């Protein structure tokens, strides 16, 4: 199970927050700021996965973009670190060229790629051919 | 910190 | 070509006029002024239009995302909901994903949105609604909808979209209300879902049919057979095939580990053929993974790998065919060797547990070598503890002096809070595996050395246990503890051990005047006066253990007993201790005196209780 | 296309309307993380200007970064010097603290005669400012500021009109004397004394502080010239500022070592000492700690100076947990053979009360209070039993050790109270009180005809024991079967096999032996062995090596009076 | 003499920052953050030296402010120094803040750097500062009880209830930790009593406890009664006591916790036939007190057929009850350790575990407030009846039960 989905910069302005289980304001926040002190601070001589509380934090830096998902303990660490990517990649092509300014002035479009590729905790749509098919076919719409 | 510098490439 | 419609500039400027901010309290200005200007549009005689009403919303959905909250506006979101218009059901429902409220008449006027959408059998707004239910998952909802969900996700004219987004939307609320989820007739025909032509849905319908299977495996039991059957004609049929599915030239990664992990569920196959076919795939997995890469993009590594790792925990779970089990291991085995760090993590993490594994024919122990340099160089304390914890859980009587060795050095340069359980995983493997007892000693006291503030009461009490067992060793450890001994700080612990071990014997090295009887007390005696009580106690013990043996100090150790520091000591244990041992040099017979001060007997081979034992047919005894 | 590429532009604009409202901006994201530096030449030319608004700004910027870069900083030079010219005693001032910041081996040159000048200054802020540049730089190379004649310019500083220029030149001039020893760039003689005896009597508060601190190390090797010195510092026992205050103190406390006891002077200067560290205690939290540290010190060297005056030392309830620690060490120091009396009313009330980790502390102060004042051990065993019947757990665990060493150390004097405590076998949790008791049953056993299943009581649950009461339960049971045997027959049996067989604790394991074997060999040593009369217990240390007391009686102003150790343990 | 000057939020978080001497560095500063600031354990005093670097701080409001140095300082005087420093502050802005310290970067440094040459202080006073100050300077700043209550003697009770909770690391990671507190005051006193009650930091500016994959928030609620006044002075929470038992505050820290136990786990899987393991368990409060009702549960496998333990303190009993060894220990003291050695056969099997070995979980009670808290004074003020505050007989007791205290195996 995915927990939630972050995208944070290097100074943890959260810019996507897809949360998947039952949080409170004070409890989300107190997450993000979390999420941020952990994954801000790791040097790439480290690995792309980090124990979060009882959990665990699968992540990859792009720019000054932090791409979060937290998942369950015994989640596949790969599987998970290659979704990330190709959700990135699917951004960047419904935007081509994407970058911290597109996710931020487009954030309500943000999340319909989100739901696309994830939902529920889990992984929905993995074909970036599809997935981009679709949120083309939307965008036409009224 | 530059927010426009393409997220991949 | 169709046209592409979108864009909202109330908003962007919003954005931007708070994006500058020449201050962290602007920003706080110019939101109770957008905040007053957006009530008091929907406040005011006039509705406005769809679009200024989804700009509005919209705007306020993002103030609420920077940290700020939002008395109001969930009733114009809820107007939206009614929109045929897509980007304005999008937006209301947004809204109401991430704001939401106990307001009893909100949730029912939402779900009657919700049960129109679902009901219009138009999928792009089902999807909207579908989503909306598992954003939320609100206990209200699985109220309304648990039972229509199921009842969509089955039917023959769903399409492909919903029938994915349907099956997650039951699995949260799966979660969300177990009971409310009943085991219907659709049980059959969502396993079925697995031979779906779209391998979206049969994603979809592999998590949901993992998540039932786990507490209803018998419902499921029937997925096995088919989760099988497909994972071998995907990692069959090339790149031309499965087109939309594969990903940097490996095909459906994703519903692979979904699929992988669906078996792990399960036992091997029950039925011979498939066993065979789901174990003809897997010897081809690993087969694959041999074979010159389709590409070197890092991305292709991650997804075969990804799937490779799975297919190997589906083999370490089922734990059967050696062959396999070490097919696996050779491979997690070339993943170390491989200059990396994700992969030298992943691989010592899953063949740390294929060390479980009783028909490996212990595969894990003929790469000592390559786990003990993943240790050795990589820096990253994570691939550097799941390194450590293999050779522990690997450790025999035959690689343990080249282990414990290894391992003393990692404890050297380590983190404080991995100091005292290493100590500990360090001696267990010693007076576990050790043939020369000189070693378990020599091992055991360089913990003491250095990373002694470590060792429990335990480790060294057993030591001087073992070294009163055995005798093979009492010389050579009174010379080795009158050594390590010598040097000016050397922890409290050393010099318990050490006095011990000299009073005991140490008699047998006081031949030698390296270390005469006189020279031995002088040594001890310089470290008593900075010891913890229990030293000193334990020293005192030693101090007329030597008026026994060597008659030559008596005159001397006799009158640091008398004097003022120890007679009249303030503690009441060392005061007994003093006042005793004197007494017993002045009154005792020289015969009485060698008989009380004898070599102690061996220490009891203390034995566990058996808490139980298989008795009347089951577990407790 | 913007962010620090934007504010360049808005410093350049020749409109130094908006320059100045634009190095606002600037100076405000230095302090917010911000890495700046691109904008350095920028804001050097805003130096070219007339506004002290907007010059006393750009310097904020300059020297919070010659303190970072100042292989960067010197590239200013030639605006920091024409700066040091400027009719503006302010910038002229500002120029000289800036420059000497710039810690870097290339300024020494630059700088020598622009400070040279600043030395000299009319304006005695642009004085006060070069006195310390004169040290900001000895640090920088201590020679060319011994050779360029900075040192004579400091020595002439002293002299100075204003104090504000006094006080720092004697701050710096000490300051590098510190750090040459030997090379007496101080030298202080008999006549030069006089000299900065005289400017004591102004020089701000800070700069009485330099001057006293300056004071401690001369030593009039003369009676009669520590006594016309002594009462020409007596005055400077009252400026507030208890940094004064103690640093007059440092000074009286080792110029009144001269004199044994005639002329009434010392007689008084001891009487003279007293009012001034008692109202001390008067002053912040902060400083009352100082004080305390301080005056834990100094009853020790010299107990006369607060006798009478150990009221003042009592804890009140809401005194900083630290303050509350050190009052009552020096309330032991000050207890009399003729006021236990009132201190240990006081130790009782401390214990009743509800800073329960202060409550621990207290009783053992009665403990130690039976120790400094030997005849008043009697008052103090009665108040710990007072303090006993309370039944509070945390109290009674604590009373029963300090009782304990108390029979250790007189006589047993109290073999009365003995059966009345075994009422208490309650709720003796803690290993030290269980250890205590167990003890004292053994010991005094004769005097319990309850001791067998006290004992036993004990024993019950042996392995499950500290290894310290194991080990005195060890000894109170062999004390036992000596004193009464048959009434005890089994029980040496089951401790001796326990400790033997059961017992993986080397220590007692033997000790389990030593007894067995001694006993069951030759009891008749055995008895002559573990019984026979101890002798009475000698504490501890009390005080501190006369040597190293005077060491820091010495330093009685500085951080070595805080922490008891000599400078030598922080450098 | 001052080396470096530095202040502090609550958090910890640094505000304003000035280096007087090379000595200083990035050293002290997180040295006095996470020393001082995030004490747990230790007992805090004005001036406490970290690798031979001394340092002395003052805390004002909510605001740590702290001065460095590496030298023999007279230490008297770099607390004078830092209070003109406070008098100064309030003088251009009143109350000192963490909003007027955030609004004054400027003014502040440029009084620091006037008031304070090389480390030198530099009398200020206010005295002529105008004409150095180039700067601006913007400032800014019940619960009832029935008329004559009559009691025999006064008593008052305080207990302090906390319930910590953990999930450990193998490796000893705090993964997750909170503390759960109350006060609650019985109080069997008469008339119309003022009481102040004064407590140690370890608290700053509600839920019945519940949660699970749920986040813990630090807070604090107080009475009605409570008077919050003086709070940002040590304690100072003034009330006026309903009668009988109530609850005085309710709250919730997640920071400086002392977890009073750490469990280190050594499993060790040798193969599927049998299970090695070894858990030991060190206590680590302070030594003069005494956890009790100790009880760790290690959970078994579901195909276990076998068990033998080794238990040095206390007693276990296999549970297949509710499938798991549990070991109890009466009694142990701060700073003690223990063990208990398990091997357990397992019936052959063919697959299916999975097992995801739950935790160890302890439960557990001890003396202290594992946040921290310490009652540190509290003093009863009744004016027409003016009995003395030294007659109210006072007692207070800690209970800091485990709440889910896990350790990971």
């Amino acid at each position: 199970m995915i927990r939630f989905i972050l995208i944070q910069n290097r100074a943890g302005k959260t810019r996507l927050a897809k949360w998947y289980m039952q949080f409170d304001d004070d409890e989300k926040q107190k997450l993000i700021e979390e999420v941020h002190a952990v994954v801000t601070v790791r040097d790439a001589k480290h690995t792309n996965f980090v124990e979060f509380r009882n959990f665990k934090i699968i992540y990859r830096r792009y720019a000054g973009l932090y791409f979060c998902i937290c998942v369950d303990v015994n989640d596949n660490n790969l599987a998970y670190l290659e979704a990330i990517h190709n959700f990135v990649e699917v951004l960047n092509e419904y935007f081509h060229n994407v970058c911290e300014l597109d996710l931020v002035f487009n954030f309500y479009k943000v999340y319909t790629v989100v739901d696309e590729m994830f939902l529920a905790g889990e992984i929905r749509e993995t074909s970036q051919t599809k997935v981009l098919k679709q949120l083309l076919m939307l965008q036409s719409l009224e | 910190m530059s927010q426009i510098k393409r997220l991949l490439s | 070509a169709v046209s592409k419609g979108d864009g909202m500039r109330g908003l962007a400027v919003f954005i931007s006029d708070i994006r500058n901010c020449k201050s962290k309290e602007a920003e706080i200005k110019r939101i109770n002024k957008e905040l007053a200007n957006i009530r008091s549009k929907f406040k005011g005689d006039k509705a406005l239009d769809g679009y200024s009403k989804k700009k509005y919303v919209c705007k306020l959905l993002f103030i609420f995302l920077l940290g700020h909250d939002i008395d109001f506006g969930h009733m114009e979101a809820v107007n939206l909901l009614s929109s045929n218009r897509y980007t304005e059901k999008q937006i209301g429902y947004l809204f109401i994903s991430v704001l939401v409220n106990s307001n009893s008449e909100l949730i029912r006027l939402i779900n009657n949105a919700i049960k129109n959408d679902l009901a219009s059998r138009n999928p792009t707004f089902m999807g909207l609604a579908l989503h909306c239910i598992a954003n939320v998952g609100s206990r209200e909802m699985a109220e309304a909808f648990a039972g229509e969900i199921p009842k969509i996700l089955v039917a023959g004219d769903t399409m492909d979209s919903v029938k994915q987004s349907a099956a997650l939307c039951l699995l949260r609320l799966y979660r969300t209300s177990p009971d409310l989820v009943p085991m219907g007739d659709w049980t059959s025909r969502v396993v079925h879902l697995l031979n779906d032509q779209h391998l979206g849905v049969v994603t979809a319908a592999t998590s949901l049919i993992t998540t039932l299977a786990q507490k209803n495996p018998e419902e499921f039991k029937t997925s096995v057979s088919l989760a099988v059957s497909r994972l071998s004609r995907i990692v069959t049929s090339a790149s031309t095939d499965l087109q939309d599915y594969t990903y940097y030239f490996v095909p459906a990664p994703w519903l692979s580990v979904k699929l992988l992990r669906l078996l792990q569920c399960y036992p091997p196959p029950e039925d011979p053929a498939v066993r065979g076919r789901l174990t003809e795939c897997l010897e081809t997995i690993l087969n694959k993974a041999q074979e010159p890469p389709k590409s070197k993009k890092v991305q292709h590594s991650n997804a075969k790998n990804a799937v490779l790792f799975e297919a190997i925990s589906l083999i370490i779970h089922h734990d059967s065919e050696p062959n396999l089990l070490v097919r696996a291991c050779n491979q997690l085995g070339q993943f170390l060797q491989h200059r990396e760090t994700n992969l030298r993590y992943l691989a010592l993490e899953s063949m740390c547990t294929l060390a479980s594994s009783e028909f490996s024919h212990e595969a894990v122990k003929t790469h000592i070598e390559t786990v003990i340099n993943a240790l050795k160089t990589e820096r990253d304390v994570s691939v550097r503890q799941r390194a450590v914890d293999l050779l522990y859980a690997m450790c025999d009587r035959s690689n343990a002096q080249q282990i414990v060795a290894e391992m003393l050095s990692y404890l050297e340069t380590a983190d404080y809070s991995i100091r005292e359980e290493i100590v500990l995983k360090v001696a267990i493997l010693a007076e576990k595996y050790a043939v020369d007892y000189t070693w378990y000693v020599d091992t055991i006291l360089n913990l003491i050395r250095i990373a002694g503030d470590y060792v429990s009461e335990e480790v060294w009490y057993r030591v001087i246990q073992i070294v009163i067992n055995r005798d093979d060793v009492q010389g050579y450890a009174a010379k080795t503890v009158f050594e390590a001994l010598q040097a000016p700080a050397c922890h409290e612990n050393l010099v318990k051990v050490g006095g011990y071990i000299l009073g005991e014997f140490g008699n047998l090295i006081a031949g030698d005047p390296r270390s005469s009887p006189l020279i031995q007390f002088n040594l001890l005696h310089s470290k008593f006066h900075l010891c913890s009580v229990p030293t000193r106690a334990l020293l005192l013990s030693t101090y007329i253990k030597f008026v026994n043996l060597f008659p030559e100090v008596k005159a001397t150790i006799q009158d640091v007993l008398r004097s003022d520091s120890q007679l009249k000591n303030a503690d009441v244990e060392l005061q007994q201790r003093a006042v005793e041992y004197l007494r017993l040099s002045t009154v005792a017979s020289t015969d009485i005196l060698a008989t009380v001060l004898e070599e102690m007997p061996p220490f009891p081979e203390r034995e566990s209780s058996i808490l139980a034992k298989l008795k009347k047919k089951k577990g407790g005894s | 296309k913007g962010e620090i590429f934007e504010l360049k532009a808005e410093l350049n604009n020749e409109k130094k309307e908006k320059r100045k409202e634009a190095v606002k901006k600037v100076i405000a994201a230095m302090t917010v993380g911000k890495d700046v530096s691109s904008l350095f030449p920028d804001v050097v030319n805003c130096m070219q200007t007339d506004n002290l608004e907007l010059k006393k700004l750009v310097y904020l910027y300059l020297m919070n970064y010659a303190k970072s870069q100042p292989d960067m900083a010197i590239m200013a030079v030639n605006s920091f010097v024409k700066d040091c010219e400027d009719p503006n005693p302010l910038i002229r001032a500002l120029a000289v603290r800036t420059m000497g910041c710039i810690r870097v081996d290339k300024i020494t040159e630059y700088l020598c005669e622009p400070l040279r000048k600043c030395l000299k200054d009319e304006d005695p802020y642009v004085r006060k400012t070069a006195a310390v540049c004169v040290a900001k730089l000895h640090d920088i190379n201590a020679q060319m500021v011994e050779d360029q004649g900075f040192l004579d310019s400091l020595r002439d500083l002293i002299a100075d009109s204003n104090p504000m220029v006094v006080a720092n030149a004697v701050a710096a001039l000490s300051e590098i004397s510190e750090s040459h020893p030997n090379s007496n760039l101080l030298d202080l003689n008999p006549q030069n004394i006089n000299k900065l005896l005289t400017a004591l009597n102004e020089c701000t508060e800070w700069g009485q502080i330099f001057i006293l601190d300056c004071l401690s190390n001369y030593n009039p090797k003369d009676d009669r010239e520590a006594q016309s010195i002594c009462e020409r510092v007596t005055p400077r026992l009252s400026h507030a500022n208890s940094a004064v205050v103690l640093s007059a103190v440092k000074v009286l406390m080792k110029f009144l070592e001269l004199l044994p006891k005639d002329s009434d002077y010392y007689n008084m200067l001891l009487k003279k000492l007293a009012p001034p560290l008692v109202t001390l205690l008067s002053g912040e939290p902060e400083v009352q700690y100082v004080a305390l540290r301080n005056i834990n010190l100094i009853v020790q060297k010299r107990p006369e100076i607060l006798k009478q005056e150990i009221k003042v030392f009592f804890v009140k309830y809401n005194d900083p947990i630290y303050v509350k620690l050190e009052k009552l060490d020096i309330m032991i120091r000050l207890a009399s053979q003729a006021n236990i009396a009132q201190v240990l009313a006081e130790l009782k009330e401390y214990a009743t009360e509800v800073d329960v980790d202060f409550v621990r502390k207290a009783v053992r102060a009665i403990g130690r209070c039976a120790i400094k004042v030997e005849q008043s051990a009697e008052r103090c065993v009665s108040t710990l039993l007072d303090l006993i019947q309370t039944k509070v757990n945390y109290v009674v665990q604590e009373a029963i050790v300090v009782i304990r060493d108390i029979f250790r150390k007189y006589p047993n004097k109290y073999e009365s109270i003995i059966a009345t405590l075994c009422e208490n076998l309650d709720s003796l949790d803690e290993p030290d009180a269980r250890a205590a008791m167990i003890w004292i049953v053994g010991e005094y056993a004769e005097r319990i005809d309850n001791a067998d299943e006290l004992l036993e009581s004990f024993l019950e649950g042996f392995h499950d024991e500290s290894t310290q009461v194991q080990l005195t339960l060890l000894t109170a049971i062999v004390k036992l079967f000596l004193k009464k045997p048959s009434e005890t027959q089994e029980l040496v049996q089951q401790v001796l096999s326990l400790a033997t067989q059961d017992s993986d604790n080397p220590d007692l394991r033997d000790r389990g032996y030593i007894y067995w074997r001694l006993l069951s060999t030759d009891p008749v040593t055995a008895k002559e062995v573990v019984l026979s009369e101890k002798p009475l217990i000698s504490e501890e240390t009390d005080l501190i090596e006369p040597t190293l007391l005077d060491e820091l009686i010495c330093h009685i102003g500085s951080l070595a009076s805080v922490y008891h150790k000599p400078p030598n343990a922080f450098v | 003499m001052i080396g470096g000057l530095f202040i502090y939020n609550h958090k910890g978080e640094v505000l304003i920052s000035r280096v007087y001497r090379d000595d200083i560095g990035r050293n002290a500063v997180d040295a006095f953050r996470v020393n001082v600031i995030h004490a747990r354990q230790q007992v805090r005093s004005p001036v406490t030296n970290i690798a031979r670097t001394s340092f002395f701080h003052v805390k004002r409001s909510n605001i740590w402010l702290a001065a460095v140095t590496k030298q023999n300082v007279n230490a008297a005087m770099v607390f004078e120094f830092l209070y003109k420093m406070c008098d100064v502050m309030a003088a251009y802005f009143g109350k000192i803040s963490e909003e007027n310290i955030k609004n004054n970067f400027v003014l502040i440094y440029e009084l620091l750097d006037e008031i304070l040459d090389f480390g030198y202080p530099q009398n200020s006073e206010t005295g002529a500062l105008k004409t150095f100050i180039t700067q601006q300077g913007i400032k800014s700043q019940i619960g009832w009880r029935r008329e004559g209550i009559k009691y025999r003697r006064n008593e008052l009770f305080l207990d302090v209830l906390e319930s910590v909770n953990l999930l450990m690391s193998p490796q000893g990671q705090v993964l997750s930790a909170h503390v759960s507190g109350r006060v609650v005051m019985k109080s069997y006193l008469s008339g119309m009593p003022e009481c102040k009650f004064g407590m140690n930091d370890k608290i700053v500016i509600e839920t019945s406890k519940s949660g699970k994959q749920s986040i813990a928030i630090d807070d604090c609620t107080f009475h009605q009664c409570v008077r919050l006044s003086k709070f940002d002075s040590e304690r100072s929470i003034s009330f006026i006591p309903p009668d009988g038992e109530f609850e005085l505050m309710r709250y919730r820290t997640t920071k400086d916790i002392i977890l009073p136990f750490r469990v280190i786990p050594l499993v060790r899987e040798v193969g599927r036939t049998k299970l090695e393991v070894k858990v030991v368990i060190k206590s680590n409060f302070k030594p003069s007190l005494l956890a009790q009702k100790i009880e760790v549960r290690i959970p078994t496998p579901l195909n276990t057929s076998g068990v033998q333990v080794i238990c040095m303190k206390g007693k276990a009993k296999y549970k297949a009850s509710e499938n798991a060894i549990v070991w109890k220990i009466k009694r142990m003291a701060g700073m003690k350790e223990s063990q208990i050695s398990a091997e357990i056969e397992l019936l052959p099997t063919n697959d299916k575990k999975k097992w995801a070995r739950p935790p160890i979980s302890m439960n557990f009670e001890v003396p202290f407030a594992p946040s921290g808290l310490k009652v540190r004074y509290l003093k009863v003020f009744e004016p027409k009846l003016n009995y003395s505050d030294h007659d109210v007989i006072k007692w207070v007791r800690y209970i800091g039960r485990s709440g889910i205290y896990e350790t990971r195996c």
